[PDB]
């Protein structure tokens, strides 16, 4: 852990990052035998 | 996402990072060129002559590796087979049928001059031949290629088959840690001898000096992992190679897949050069390893745990692979299989069972399954998060850095 | 699914994976080849000759197993035994009726030449001989078989037989681990006699030197668990040979289950010459071993588990089947037979029972299909209480062995 960098700041940043790609997968078909889920089908406050 | 900015100035970034390469190489893109595997015994002195120097060298620190591919050359023409059938591979037209064919016809040559102890280094060795010590110098090649203790398990095992048909004891010394005889499996041509033996013994699975693959074996599909941690899988979610395929829900791993999939590489062939694509040398890197694989690898294998693999406790985890995503895939995928059975009546005496919100899907459609995790909000939902739970906690007995601890860390808590 | 493709750039991908084949091999599919069972005693010096070899060799890491053929080839033509009835199998006719035969009347030849010490190497040993010696040779295959520590455990045991007739007693000197003497297992020569042994001793279960079957036996259905834990599966539930297939569930169970149970091979037969397929060398793959059977076994095994064999605690659990599929239908047939036991008047003094007399209350019976349907009914997700069954009767277990389907029951039920 580096000396004199803005750690709160800093981390929030990387708190953010780390919630966004963690919560939302990257999930997709990827093979399939003739048919396959055409993904594209809450109100608020739930995240991105 | 080709062009990046900084608000700042509104100067362009270019972001690059280091190079990384060393593509793979594939057994078929290689027979286009050579057609021949070169098995370079330089020398021929004398088959006596050599039973000596190794019977003595083993007892020694110090037996020359080109003396031992030279024995084995020279103990080892039982031209002894019958092809019942055709044999061919990547053009290479091996025999053809009730033709007699033996071990080296796989391509002989001989090179490099100056040998070691001359004449006849202890002529007291006698036609316990052929018999024996043959197996154990294969049998090395096995118990060389692993690093903990489990070694000379492999060994105290590995030597009581030498006991068969003729009987007598243990001759090194020293411990291992790859220094006593394991320099040997880095002798392209002691490799090429173990494997034309393990392919040989493979075909004629019948016969009597077939024992030999003992320590011979190891070699069939070496630095292989992936496509065959593949086969486990199917083997346990108890669905078919295309079905599983279809369940593959990240960009790499469908990537990696393809890779192992290319096809023309005979890997679903009966008796073909392929699974020894590392030891004959057609290969310097494996498509097929679970290191060119370490998504499809962590997939698979994570899957294989959650549905009580215990072959899947003790894999190693990779790096650089993207964790999160490739496990709840895995979750998602190990949840289908397990809560949904495949139950289904199979017989009957006249009478049989005429079987057919938010509730998760009936069968193991990847479609299906993957529209109930959008409708949860794709972020799965406590109940395959306990099924996770059930699944790793009360395992035991687990290896920093494998797969199995990897899952404990992540569900149990 | 035959054809795949990959939906981004709309390319055919084909899945395969390696090979994987030795078939098995079953006893009948043999005899049509080979008409006899060669037991290569290749050399016939003298039985008193022999007699000393081993004695010695006994007390010695190097007695050579073609001189303990050739003693119990020796020692062995007690040609003992009267046929009350016929003798026949997979063609073979091994004698006729009020016939005499004798342990190796299953077809002797002779081989390769040069054998070990010559003469007599010791004649002090005497006719203390189809007293004891065989017995203790014999008796040796089965202390070999095993690794762990309950083999001096099988010896102690197997040593007071000897006692016996002659009181006698030990002879090796070194551990185990297969060394000793364990070697002989692997002799195709040593096998053949062991299984003749028991096999003729088998079908005259009352004969004096019958005793022999001590070591001889573990040679009986040797490599053929599964087909015998299918029994044991029908004894524990109570259940009928064709009532257990019915609830059969899973598609390589069933694969299995037709494998072991094609015909003609005697399976059912009394005394047959199929039960030592292995060790006649009738057969290198066995149709019937829990290794080519893995889901019948760890169905069968795990459902007599639920069932409360104590057997099956320590079944070991194979690898690559569909573990959550096939506890969940073993879970089914547990619950099935455990819940609506066994309860039926079966004598009387002129007064009886005349028994005949809610919605998702599971089934009354044991029926495959009433009980297919409530799962249907229930989600096929098992219910709570079927849960609760399984708790029951895998939590109070202990001692449990790595890798056991009982061990794998506790972890998955007690909690």
């Amino acid at each position: 852990q580096p000396d004199d960098i803005e750690y709160t700041s800093l981390t929030t940043a990387g708190l953010l990052y780390a919630y966004a790609v963690g919560s939302s997968a990257d999930l997709a078909q990827q093979f399939c035998v003739g048919d396959n889920k055409y993904t594209p089908d809450l109100t608020t406050n739930a995240p991105p | 996402s080709v062009t990046v900015k900084r608000i700042i100035d509104n100067t362009v970034i270019v972001p690059k990072l280091p190079a990384n390469e060393d593509p793979v190489e594939y057994p078929a893109d290689y027979f286009r060129k050579s057609k021949e595997i070169p098995l370079y015994i330089n020398t021929t002195k004398s088959l006596s002559d050599l039973r000596g120097y190794v019977y003595q060298g083993l007892k020694s620190g110090n037996v020359s590796i080109i003396h031992v591919n030279s024995y084995l050359y020279g103990a080892l023409k039982d031209i002894r087979g019958k092809l019942d059938k055709d044999w061919s591979s990547f053009g290479i037209n091996i025999g053809k049928a009730g033709d007699t064919i033996g071990i080296f016809d796989l391509v002989s040559l001989k090179a490099l001059d100056g040998v070691l102890p001359d004449g006849v280094s202890d002529a007291s060795r006698t036609s316990a031949d052929d018999k024996w010590l043959p197996l154990y110098l294969l049998g090395l090649y096995r118990v060389g290629r692993t690093q903990m203790p489990e070694y000379r398990k492999k060994l105290m095992d590995g030597l009581t088959n030498q006991c068969k048909m003729i009987n007598e004891q243990f001759e090194p010394l020293v411990p291992e840690g790859r220094d006593i005889f394991d320099v040997w499996g880095n002798d392209s041509n002691y490799t090429k001898i173990v494997a034309a033996v393990d392919m040989f013994f493979h075909m004629f699975k019948k016969h009597e000096c077939a024992s030999f693959r003992y320590g011979t074996i190891v070699s069939r599909f070496k630095d292989c992992a992936a496509l065959a941690t593949f086969g486990h899988l199917c083997k346990i979610t108890g669905m078919s190679t295309e079905d599983v395929t279809t369940w593959i829900l990240n960009r790499e791993v469908a990537d990696e897949m393809v890779q192992m999939m290319l096809p023309g590489q005979e890997i679903d062939k009966a008796d073909s050069y392929m699974p020894y694509l590392i030891d004959f040398g057609l290969s310097s890197k494996s498509p097929y390893s679970s290191v060119k694989n370490p998504a499809f690898h962590f997939w698979g294998q994570l899957t294989a745990l959650l549905l009580r693999s215990t072959r899947a406790r003790n894999a190693r985890q990779p790096d650089d692979i993207e964790y999160t995503s490739l496990t709840t895939a895995g979750l998602l995928y190990a949840y289908a299989v397990g809560s949904s059975a495949d139950l289904a009546q199979q017989f009957c005496v006249g009478d049989n069972k005429y079987t057919p919100t938010n509730a998760p899907p009936q069968g193991r459609d990847v479609v299906e399954w993957l529209g109930w995790f959008e409708d949860q909000n794709r972020k799965p939902t406590p109940d395959m998060m306990q099924y996770a739970k059930r699944a790793v906690m009360s395992l035991q007995g687990l290896r920093e850095k494998t797969i199995g601890k990897y899952a404990k860390s992540e569900f149990d808590k």
